[PDB]
């Protein structure tokens, strides 16, 4: 029926019109199908006839599928949805079921009819006029307009929502203890009574939302747990997500590596340890859908062993605010973290992961505060409010590190669980030239067209080395430069550098990098007991730019 | 009450739409603050709920006001100001007096409750819709729009204006020494006076207006032994810009003059004219880098004349009121932090350092909060405007702590940078 609700008010896009597009006649043969249902409609004051004085039109259709005994009007709005304002977003926030409270008893509701059952503002009513086109050309043109809510117009679901909202009031106001939620056309009952209590509830609901016009046809509210919204299994004391079946193919199009990662990212949510890195590489392509991207060796044993995780189905817990909150991070592989977070010994409330791709140069300290940190935004969308981290370093090295990095931090409450593999910095820079230590004045360069280059360095002793490099970077060489001081010299040394990349990259104590060299160059560091490196400004003649940047002239010159 | 006024007429900056911005996750504890405040003001006719045929969004936030007695609502507008007021710089403009930057004490008070008594234009209040969040997405938002001048929006001072100068006559004659400039929801109060007689102008100040109807705050370092300077007294004269520090050493090794002819090759950008040309020399060799070399004649005459060519600044002063102002901060050492206003590269219009050292409130974020802080008041007090800030912190960390020892009413423009700065240890 239609409800005594206020109409909220609407309006077109500032100097806009109605839509007059044009609806092509259709077969008799769904001329009559629309008939039958209009004149149902009309009967029940859903619409109503009007051509002669509205100038708009909008066209309609007419879809029966044999998986019914009927037939279906359908509008297509899209262009009065064009010319129609914007409204308050519906809801671009859905709730995640970890954070929903544990309920002794809940209840969904169907309110199917929804917006047929709602008015729509008297002075828009004329720009949804459709036309119903004649037999032939028997045409008087039998035309309606809408009095409620139309199935696909633009504000549809958020006046629904808005006017479904002030319909419960008087009713929450007098059942304090029941709490509801909305989506779409379901109401979500729940409730701390015994079941037998709480029937009695939805029943007085019922005839509540009765009097205001909107029907329930759920009769005892027979809606069964569990229940599959937004890609969830909820029961009623635990959630998980929806069955995963990872196909298993012959050959890969990038288009199958897509919604494999997609499940993969959907799933780590509550399954501990998915990994998602190898079978992600695989898309650097710039043009390609179908391209046969073949799957790796390593792409292969990761397929594998997530199909394995997904072997034995696994649950997750509601939320109890009496008890705290606690997440726990380990670290995975390289770049890859997982965690969990959870009140109780063994039930986690949600998992997750954390990989870093910026660029490629990281610290596992710097890559842990950003798992840290969005952890905390997170919880603070879920439960309001941040838990308590058990990480796997020592306040020691922790400490050390923000105390010395450039960038603000800041991280919660937090207590150190010895874990391996364990964070920690596998090197440290020494901060004065070293004395007694021999002094390599070191230097590189490539040429850009050829890309041939030289690594080379002089010490103060006269220890002198030029190698030669082939296709290379001006990177590369000034790194091969540092690695080569590295090699020849002994358990402490003094380096000097023209290059700022080289230095920053070390600098940054980095560990298990994206690149060999300076996986060679690190793992030369730590086998260091003193390394101190300085930089000197790069083309103003110094010693090691007058010494070690004229052996380079043996190629290349100017 | 029931004090109706007609209501000026207030218009977007034709072309541009309302805002809609998104409003921040909040904690629970600050949720239940601004629900808790926000119905309040709706009794009172101060704000409104609004239905969905209303798109627009301004963020809102919650942070405790002074000693932590109760919670305080802010209101976000930076992009509503950027959709107005900048054209309300123009139609109502507020003139900045030039001599405040030049009085030896600045007292700060708070004026915003005024603006709640004056009713907002009914075509825009419309733009002023907010969302008090929900946790977990469970419920919508309750959602409101203000139906009196809202108090961090440019456009309530441009407004209030014509009662505020009616209302301080009485006192300008009284004291025709004393300068008083206004910006967003503050007074900035200044005068020459001993800091004894200063106080007292400014609680003979707070009394006039009581006299006449606003409030303002009150302090605690008089009748009850607070421990706390919350009441904001600045002294522009202090003001200093020398961190350019060379280093004065009787035993110089190769590392030293090394970075030295460093240093001195980045100041070359801002001071054009100073080089190292007989340093550059003494440093041909390749020795090793803890050897004494003791400058050539040549170099101390290069050095000497470089330790003034900096002290002695550039032309630089060219504030031009049509830029913006920058500002970027560099964390030190520890509890201190630079920071240079700037409105092209190398031109410092300003230069200074803050610090109180990590100990009671040992933490970064809460620091960069205070420094952002006290940077902006200065440039309230010397140009009229806020800087827009590089910090050097993450997006997210930042976003999520900052209003949790944020004490002021307005907002600067920010910016994160990811890259480090090898400005870093010149200064
Ligand atoms: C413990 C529990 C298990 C399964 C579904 C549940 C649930 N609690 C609610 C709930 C709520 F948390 C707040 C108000 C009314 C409610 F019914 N819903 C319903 C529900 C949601 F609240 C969110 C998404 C799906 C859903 F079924």
């Amino acid at each position: 029926p239609i409800s005594p609700i206020e109409t909220v008010p609407v309006k077109l896009k500032p100097g806009m019109d109605g839509p007059k597009v044009k609806q092509w006649p259709l077969t008799e043969e769904k001329i009559k199908a629309l008939v039958e249902i209009c004149t149902e409609m009309e009967k029940e004051g859903k619409i109503s006839k009007i051509g002669p004085e509205n100038p708009y039109n909008t066209p309609v259709f007419a879809i029966k599928k044999k998986d019914s005994t009927k037939w279906r009007k359908l509008v297509d709005f899209r262009e009065l949805n064009k010319r129609t304002q914007d409204f308050w977003e519906v809801q671009l926030g859905i709730p995640h079921p970890a954070g929903l409270k544990k309920k002794k008893s809940v209840t969904v509701l169907d309110v199917g009819d929804a917006y047929f059952s709602v008015p729509l503002d008297e002075d828009f009513r004329k720009y949804t006029a459709f036309t119903i086109p004649s037999i032939n050309n028997e045409t008087p043109g039998i035309r309606y307009q809408y009095n409620v809510l139309p199935q696909g117009w633009k504000g549809s679901p958020a006046i629904f929502q808005s006017s479904m909202t002030k319909i419960l009031e008087p009713f929450k106001k007098q059942n304090p203890d029941i709490v509801i939620y909305q989506y779409m056309d379901d109401l979500y009952v729940g409730s701390d009574l015994e079941i037998g209590q709480h029937r009695t509830k939805i029943e007085e609901l019922r005839q509540h939302l009765l009097r205001w016009g909107l029907t329930t046809p759920d009769k005892k509210h027979q809606k069964e747990p569990p229940f599959l919204w937004m890609g969830y299994e909820l029961h009623p004391d635990k959630w998980t997500v929806q069955p995963i079946v990872l196909p298993e193919k012959d050959s890969w199009t990038v288009n199958d590596i897509q919604k494999l990662v997609g499940k993969l990212n959907w799933a780590s949510q509550i399954y501990p340890g998915i990994k998602v890195r190898q079978l992600s590489k695989l898309l650097r392509g710039t043009k390609a859908l179908t391209e046969v991207i073949p799957l790796t060796e390593e792409a292969e044993l990761e397929l594998a062993e997530n199909r394995e995780i997904l072997k034995e189905p696994v649950h997750g817990v509601y939320y109890d605010p009496s008890k705290d909150l606690i997440a726990e991070i380990q670290k995975q592989g390289q770049g890859q973290w997982t965690y969990q977070i959870y009140q109780e010994p063994f039930k986690n409330l949600k998992t997750g992961k954390y990989a870093r791709m910026r660029g490629a140069h990281t610290n596992d300290v710097k890559q842990l505060t950003e798992a840290v940190q969005k952890i905390t935004t997170e919880s603070i969308v879920i439960w309001g409010k941040t838990p308590k981290f058990k990480l796997p370093i020592q306040k020691e090295t922790w400490e050390t590190w923000w105390t010395e990095y450039w960038q603000a931090t800041w991280i919660p409450e937090w207590e150190f669980v010895n874990t391996p593999p364990l964070v920690k910095l596998w090197y440290q820079l020494e901060k004065e030239p070293i004395v007694g230590a021999e002094t390599f004045y070191v230097d590189g360069a490539a040429n850009r067209e050829t890309k041939l280059g030289k690594a080379g360095y002089v010490t103060n002793k006269g220890r002198q080395k030029v190698v030669p490099l082939t296709n290379t970077t001006n990177q590369k060489t000034e790194l091969q430069a540092i690695y080569l001081a590295l090699q020849d010299s002994g358990l402490e040394v003094n380096i000097v550098t023209d290059s700022q990349y080289a230095l920053g990259i070390i600098q940054a104590q980095p560990d298990k990098s994206e690149s060999e060299l300076v996986n060679q160059i690190i793992e030369q560091l730590i086998k260091k007991e003193k390394v101190y490196l300085a930089w000197v400004p790069a083309h103003k003649g110094i010693g090691g730019n007058e010494q070690v940047d004229k052996l380079v002239s043996a190629g290349i010159r100017k | 009450p029931i004090s109706p006024i007609e209501t000026v007429p207030v218009k977007l900056k034709p072309g541009m739409d309302g805002p809609k911005v998104k409003q921040w996750p909040l904690t629970e504890e600050k949720i239940k603050a601004l629900v808790e405040i926000c119905t309040e003001m709706e009794k009172e006719g101060k704000i409104s709920k609004i239905g969905p045929e209303n798109p627009y969004n301004t963020p809102v936030f919650a942070i405790k006001k002074k000693d932590s007695t109760k919670w305080r609502k802010l209101v976000d507008f930076r992009e509503l100001n950027k959709r107005t007021q900048d054209f309300w710089e123009v139609q109502l403009g507020i003139p900045h007096p030039a001599g405040l930057k030049k009085k030896k004490s600045v007292t700060v008070l708070d004026v915003g409750d005024a603006y709640f008594s004056v009713p907002l234009d009914e075509d825009f209040r419309k733009y002023t819709a907010f969302t008090i969040p929900s946790i977990n997405n469970e419920t919508p938002g309750i959602r409101y729009q203000y139906n009196v001048l809202p108090q961090g929006w440019k456009g309530s001072p441009a407004i209030f204006q014509s009662s505020m100068t009616k209302i301080l006559e009485p006192f300008k004659k009284q004291n025709p020494d004393i300068v008083i400039y206004q910006y967003m929801d503050d007074l900035y109060v200044g005068s020459d006076l001993e800091i004894g007689q200063h106080r007292t102008k400014i609680e003979e100040l707070r009394q006039h207006l009581l006299r006449w109807g606003l409030t303002t705050p009150d302090k605690k370092h008089q009748k009850e032994p607070p421990f706390l300077w919350m009441g904001y007294e600045l002294h522009p004269d202090k003001w200093t810009v020398q961190p350019i520090v060379l280093p004065e050493k009787d035993s110089w090794t190769v590392n030293d003059i090394q970075k030295l002819v460093g240093k001195l090759n980045w100041a070359s950008q801002i001071y054009p004219g100073i080089k190292v040309r007989q340093l550059s020399k003494l440093l041909r060799g390749t020795k090793a880098l803890t050897e004494v070399i003791p400058l050539t004649e040549e170099a101390e005459l290069e050095l000497a004349e470089n330790r003034e060519i900096l002290k002695e600044p550039v032309h630089g002063v060219y504030y031009d009121p049509s830029k913006d102002l920058i500002a970027e901060i560099q964390k030190q050492g520890q509890g201190q932090w630079t920071y240079q206003i700037y409105q092209e590269p190398f031109k410092n219009l300003k230069t200074g350092k803050y610090a109180r050292m990590r100990g009671a409130h040992t933490n970064d974020v809460k620091q960069l909060t205070e420094a952002v802080q006290k940077i902006t008041t200065e440039s309230i007090v010397i140009w009229g405007k806020t800087p827009k800030f590089k910090l050097p912190i993450q997006k997210e960390t930042w976003e999520t702590w900052w209003t949790e020892y944020w004490q002021a009413t307005w907002i600067p423009e920010w910016e994160f940078v990811n890259t480090p700065p090898l400005v870093k240890l010149w200064y």
